[PDB]
């Protein structure tokens, strides 16, 4: 029922982890205007 | 250990065993960098 | 509320299937770096 609600707050939590992986995103395309840098 | 959300590590100090959940934890860097002038070349960016 | 899970569900198949993106480009991108070294 509303525990349900907890387990999306732990959805929650890995979406902050999403947010790092757009971070990591973030990474890779700097990478990417490293490579048009080379 | 790789099963579930969590893994059990070993303590790189004492090699013993703690588990803890996969979507819990924060990594590191090479060795490539140190002693940085501006947190902004943290390519792994965390608080840790 | 409990809709909601699917969608959350599927926007995480879509950020892993775009993880798998990101770590075959990167690997592209490591085989740039040596062929530019």
């Amino acid at each position: 029922q509303q525990f349900e609600e907890k387990a999306a707050s732990y959805d929650k939590l890995e979406k902050t982890k999403n947010r790092l992986q757009q971070e990591l995103d973030d990474l890779v395309v700097d990478l990417d205007n490293q490579r048009q840098l080379v | 250990e790789e099963k579930g959300d969590e893994v059990t590590v070993e303590l790189q100090e004492n090699g013993k065993k703690v588990t803890l959940s996969k979507d819990d934890i924060q990594k590191m860097n090479p060795p490539k960098f140190s002693k940085v002038e501006d947190m902004a070349e943290l390519t792994c960016l965390n608080e840790a």
